[PDB]
């Protein structure tokens, strides 16, 4: 019982697998689906257009609900919720892998990882990425703090210390954030503040997820189209909008 | 009599469709219906067939089919077995032709380099009553018939009487387009309906069993041939009164009747060819044995109308036809104790592989006042049954 | 002129074995490193001869002295043996890193273009400190070695346990940070801040607070600038100039035209741009010295995680140069016209020559072999 | 509003009144609230029966299925063989689900509309509406089950 609680929100924040819909109570016709994919779609669209991320998901509803259990029919409350998050980003995601360039993914992708960080922020536990940016986060030795202290307090000047520098990285691990203005770089190493490990967070996130398009579009483009009517001539119109 | 319907204890044996979950309620597809097909062929090869033949000559078991949209001919009958083999037959040089009945979608064996055989099985107190409808003469809405019909079921003292047919056609009611009472009132369907039943049982008083069979002809039930479960609303109580499906397979005390409910006879026998200078009864007899040798009386899909290919006398749903098929080895039991097929061939009463056939016309038929119908009583002590017919 | 390589090729390339070493990695424990790479060779008349892999020794020397290869390449390691079917993904390339004297053409005014001059050959003296100095602070990067080649300057290999197997990705990454002279100035990215960690480094400025500070870190540019052009050619850096406000250029171009002397006008222009602003003007010698001095990183040839290269010890007839090894320890000794060449013959200097040429080259190589 | 796409496509429904017929056009600038024709009668029998035989002729036409033949032909059999290549129903099941849910949307009233009116109008209403909505409920093209159209790309 506890368990597959647990299953379905790691399934819920991560959002990888998919779940069926013929038994749930709302999402059946073929009319509700339409407006489900065109408010999540909305969304993302209105994301990318302006940058208020929490401010965001209040005006289109999907905060997760919250009731008691004593209330009546709960069981339809929390797998209304839990479809709506699951059904809604695959559909997404099926639309761009098919139809647009991989130059053109990257909007996808940011989008998505934008409310990734609101979830996680306003989430009670991170503990699925906490264990494992343990593994990518070192702690900085007292010799190389006092190394490159001269270097440190050069790029760092406004406070908005030893505690406050944190764990740093090996190079090759993260190669994309040499590039990145606010990093200090001493013998193939490399030093970062602690509000960072967000930014570390969207960069493994965008990767992967960047991965499974152009392999869900390899796994597409052996074929001719998809076989189905009433799906094909809707895909279609979920990218322009 | 009195204890004897009291202990009827009906039931019947198909397995009936969930109402909420039947499974090809309106969709259709082509793709599934070749599978379906490729799948049957393969299954009466390997059943029945191959019990005849050991492995310059070439056998093979195919579904017929015709070639052109054309009412078939004997030059144009064609033979199909799977995705790749398509070929033709041409045994017409010699004008041999055996004892058997070709129809469309019929699956027969044949070998040549040409012999034909259809699937043969091996060789081998109480009275009922039997009304068919309609109930209503034409362009009138009185149904009186109904009342002298149970007139005679009450005054013989019948255990169990059988309604089957349309009670509200699309052919009487389209033309009132509504319903008007010498007592100044307007009712619908569902209510005629209800005041119908209620003169049944009110006649009957419940002392006797009623079995109900729709037909597609009726206006309340909307589904294709492979109907089920015209819903009865009834202020009286008692369960004397019953609902079945279109092909029914019923469970008397010790006697299993099977239910054609609609015009198979008629449209086997003129859409299929056979030889002529052949007596109409035999005619019959020779177009039952081939439907029962494929274990559905329903095996023609088209079964367009006679010298109409655009008109379809009946909507048959092909993929969910097959469910209700019922095969025939009598080394095992006799299956089909007695066949009730309704349809405008002359009435009969034969019998075929130690089974019994009735053919009660429709009361009221083609508007003349002169009905008909019949009535069977059988002994058990092995399987000995009276059959006689009456005319109005 | 081929008869006297083909005699020469027995004395060209002593190196064979010590090449082999060098590729071998014995460190790594793993067998058939030299049996994976690429090799590529030119013939006479434009025959091009790639993808001529030698698993032995005996006959990579055969073929070399049997032929005759006016140009020997190295290339990268591959996953399998054999060419042109397969199609082989390689797994691993040393880090390479190319210089040349194109870049310098529009500064330096004293040589044809065609030929070096002594007065230039100290751009290449200065960019080797520079980019030495930048790998060792900013990376571990424990092994160098460059190589002068030809009629024009140097290159860059590298050896080191990591950056061999890295992949393209992290070889876009490094690059990138290694080039600061973005095509027309330093980019903003920099300019942005003050108390930057990588320019001030590449300028010869230490952490700092100063007339000998001054002079100290001027002196370098002086010397190299001061008389080779002297600021001949003004336009050169008031089009740069004119990047600020047309004021301060009308102002600096109004005042040369008395002094008509070229420290002189270096010193009026530090003076006329040293306090007419706090926040207008800003690094304004800073990036005029890394614009005027700094070497244009090339990014053709380092680009791709395969690729083919001029190896050491080859030789070519046109020009007469022998591309001798070269050690960090060596930029502050090393010059351009003591290299051996084919001219000399019977003579002991050159015998000392490339004697010392192998002796430099054996350092690094037995450094390499016991650092490991 | 999202009225106009649905009467666009709606079948025809006529009523035979006293001394009267008219085409039934119903919306819910009409007035909603009330259904009956210019006369005194509220014309609601008639109305039922029309929509029951009309909802059972589109049933039966729907049930006759036949492809189109090939080589370009718009002639149609209802004879499907094994081997044919061409495949495309006369009526697609879209068009029939298109035509049933517009004569269900050309009915319904919204809940600002009803608590204005009489109880026994609008439960009339809801009376009418359930017979097409049932039919609706168990259709096999309007309820989607959509594990298999993704769950052949790697999904759960
Ligand atoms: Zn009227």
């Amino acid at each position: 019982l506890n368990k597959q609680i647990k299953e379905e929100e790691r399934n819920y924040i991560l959002l990888e697998n998919a779940i069926d819909n013929s038994n749930i109570q709302g999402f059946q016709t073929i009319q509700e689906i339409v407006q489900l994919a065109m408010q999540r779609m909305k969304m993302i669209k209105e994301i990318i257009q302006e940058e208020n991320y929490n401010r965001i998901r209040v005006a289109n509803k999907f905060i997760t609900v919250a009731i008691p259990k004593s209330d009546p029919e709960y069981e339809l409350k929390n797998k209304q919720q839990y479809a709506k998050e699951v059904l809604s980003h695959f559909l997404c995601k099926m639309a761009y892998a098919f139809y647009a360039e991989p130059e053109t993914w990257l909007e996808f992708a940011r989008a998505e990882a934008f409310i990734l960080m609101d979830k996680l922020k306003s989430g009670q536990h991170h503990a699925n990425f906490f264990s494992d940016e343990n593994l990518k986060i070192k702690t900085i030795s007292d010799e190389l703090f006092k190394q490159a202290f001269p270097k440190i307090e050069a790029t760092f000047s406004s406070i908005k210390i030893k505690k406050d520098n944190f764990k740093m990285f090996k190079f090759i691990d993260h190669p994309s954030m040499l590039s990145n203005n606010d990093v200090v770089l001493h013998k193939g190493y490399i030093i970062i503040y602690k509000e960072s490990t967000s930014k570390i967070v969207q960069n493994i996130f965008i990767e992967r997820l960047l991965d499974e398009m152009r392999l869900l579009q390899l796994k597409f483009q052996n074929n001719g189209s998809k076989l189905d009517d009433d799906r094909l001539s809707f895909l279609k119109d979920l990218h322009k909008a | 009599q009195h204890q004897n319907s009291n202990n009827m204890t009906i039931v019947d044996l198909f397995e009936q469709y969930d109402p909420n979950k039947i499974p090809n309620y309106l969709t259709n597809n082509i793709d599934k219906i070749r599978k379906h097909l490729e799948q049957r062929i393969l299954t009466f090869k390997i059943q029945n067939y191959s019990q005849f033949i050991v492995n310059e000559e070439v056998k093979m078991v195919g579904r017929l089919i015709s070639t052109e949209n054309g009412f078939l001919n004997t030059t144009n009958l064609r033979i199909e077995l799977n995705r790749n083999q398509y070929f033709d037959l041409v045994f017409e040089n010699d004008f041999d032709f055996g004892n058997n009945v070709l129809f469309p979608n019929q699956i027969v064996m044949v070998k040549g380099i040409l012999v034909v055989s259809e699937l043969i099985t091996d060789h081998i107190s109480q009275l009922i009553m039997v009304a068919a409808g309609p109930f209503s003469t034409v362009m009138s809405t009185q149904y009186t018939s109904f009342d002298n019909i149970l007139h005679v079921a009450k005054t013989k003292k019948v255990s169990t009487l059988i309604l089957l047919g349309p009670f509200l056609d699309i052919k009487n009611e389209i033309l009132k387009d509504g319903s008007i009472i010498i007592n100044s009132k307007e009712y619908t369907f569902e209510q005629l309906q209800n005041s119908l039943f209620e003169k049944a049982v009110k006649e009957l008083e419940g002392k006797t069993q009623i079995i109900i069979v729709p037909s597609t002809r009726d206006i309340l039930s909307t589904d294709s041939i492979p109907q089920m479960s015209l819903e009865i609303k009834v202020s009286e109580h008692k369960n004397s009164i019953h609902s079945y499906s279109n092909p029914a397979y019923i469970d008397i005390d010790k006697l299993r009747v099977y239910i054609a409910n609609s015009d198979v006879g008629m449209i086997t026998l003129q859409n299929s060819l056979l030889d002529k200078k052949i007596p109409y009864m035999q005619q019959s007899r020779l177009t039952f044995k081939a439907l029962m040798n494929q274990q559905n009386l329903y095996s023609i899909y088209p079964m367009r109308n006679p010298q109409d290919s655009q008109q379809i006398l009946e909507t048959v749903k092909l993929p969910n036809i097959n469910d209700f098929d019922i095969p025939f080895d009598y080394q095992l039991e006799q299956y089909p104790h007695i066949i009730i097929s309704p349809s405008s061939l002359p009435k009969f009463a034969t019998k075929i592989y130690n089974t019994v056939v009735i053919n009660p016309n429709y009361v009221i038929r083609d508007g003349s006042q002169a009905g008909n119908f019949a009535i069977i009583t059988l002994f058990k002590d092995h399987e000995r049954t009276r059959v006689d017919l009456y005319c109005l | 002129l081929d008869y006297d390589l083909l005699e020469e090729y027995y004395r060209s390339y002593f190196p064979v074995s010590q090449m082999v070493q060098w590729l071998s990695y014995p460190q790594d424990g793993d067998d058939t490193y030299f049996t994976r790479r690429e090799f590529s060779f030119t013939l006479q008349n434009e025959v091009y001869l790639r993808y001529q892999m030698y698993n032995s020794e005996r006959e990579f020397k055969n073929a070399l002295l049997q032929k005759v290869p006016e140009k020997i390449d190295i290339g990268a390691v591959y996953d399998r043996p054999g060419k042109k079917g397969d199609d082989i993904k390689a797994k691993e390339k040393e880090f390479v890193i190319d210089i040349d004297m194109t870049d310098y053409d529009h500064i330096r005014t004293c040589c044809s273009k065609a030929k070096i001059c002594e007065k230039c050959w100290k751009f290449m003296r200065v960019a080797c400190d520079l980019i030495s100095k930048s790998l060792d602070e900013d990376f571990g990067f424990q092994h160098v070695l460059w190589v002068y080649s030809g009629r024009r300057g140097i290159h860059a290999w590298v050896c080191d346990k990591e950056i061999r197997k890295a992949n393209d990705y992290t070889r876009a990454s490094i690059i990138d940070y290694l080039n600061i002279l973005v095509d027309y100035v330093k980019p903003s990215l920099l300019k942005m801040e003050k108390s930057h960690l990588i320019e001030r480094n590449a300028m010869k400025q230490l952490n700092q607070k100063k007339a000998e500070k001054e002079s100290e870190k001027v002196f370098v540019e002086i010397v190299l600038r001061e008389q080779n052009l002297f600021m001949k050619k003004p336009e050169i850096i008031l089009e740069f100039l004119a990047k600020r406000s047309e004021n301060l250029s009308k102002e600096v171009e109004k005042e040369w035209k008395t002094l008509k002397t070229s420290e002189q006008r270096y010193e009026a222009l530090k003076e006329l741009v040293s306090s007419e602003d706090k926040k207008k003007t800003h690094y304004l010698l800073e990036e005029l010295r890394i614009w005027l001095l700094y070497p244009r990183l090339d990014v053709n040839v380092s680009k791709s995680t395969n690729h083919l290269l001029k190896s050491p010890f080859c030789i070519h007839p046109k020009t007469g140069n022998v591309c001798v090894p070269f050690t960090t320890e060596e930029i502050s000794t090393f010059d351009p016209f003591s290299v051996p060449n084919i001219s000399t013959l019977t003579t002991e200097e050159g015998s000392s020559k490339m004697k010392n040429s192998l002796k430099i080259f054996n350092k690094f190589l037995e450094n390499l072999k016991k650092d490991v | 509003s999202k009225r106009n796409q649905f009467l666009t496509s709606i079948p025809r429904v006529l009523v035979d009144c006293k001394k009267c017929d008219q085409t039934f056009l119903f919306l819910g600038a009409d007035a909603a609230s009330i259904l009956k024709c210019k006369c005194g009668n509220d014309i609601y029998i008639q109305l039922k029966n029309k929509i029951a035989l009309v909802v059972k002729e589109l049933i039966r036409n729907f049930e006759e299925n036949a492809i189109q033949i090939d080589n370009e032909e718009f002639e149609y059999t209802h004879q499907i063989s094994l081997v044919g290549k061409a495949k495309q129903q006369k009526m697609s099941s879209f068009t029939l689900n298109q035509k049933l849910l517009s004569i269900q949307a050309m009915f319904d009233i919204t809940k600002e509309e009803q608590e204005n009116t009489q109880k026994v109008t609008i439960e009339k209403i809801k009376t009418i509406k359930k017979t097409l909505d049932d039919l609706l409920s168990k259709s096999q093209y309007n309820n989607l089950n959509l594990s298999n159209i993704f769950t052949s790309f790697g999904l759960l």
